């Protein structure tokens, strides 16, 4: 609302980039922890 | 066309103004060239 449209688009690009890379970080962390849990689970299956 | 010097800055995408509001407006994706010059000595 409070700015020119082009400047607002330039501003919105920042939010887009920040949120996108933050989502990427969360996804990577999920991947690593998934590897952890799946290795442990197969270990548990073998133990049982 | 012919416009006054006050509206000279107005010719650009996203600009407001009398001509921009009600007479002549540019799109954001305007792919072209703008040329203007004084003609007070002729008009």
């Amino acid at each position: 609302s409070r700015l020119d449209k082009v400047e607002a688009e330039v501003q919105i690009d920042r939010l887009i980039t920040g949120r996108l890379q933050s989502l990427q970080t969360y996804v990577t962390q999920q991947l690593i922890r998934a590897a952890e849990i799946r290795a442990s689970a197969n270990l548990a299956a073998t133990k049982m | 066309f012919v416009i006054r010097g006050d509206e000279v800055r107005q010719i650009a995408p996203g600009q407001t103004g009398k001509i921009a509001d009600y007479n002549y407006k540019l799109p954001d994706d305007f792919t072209g060239c703008v040329i203007a010059w004084n003609s007070n000595n002729l008009d």
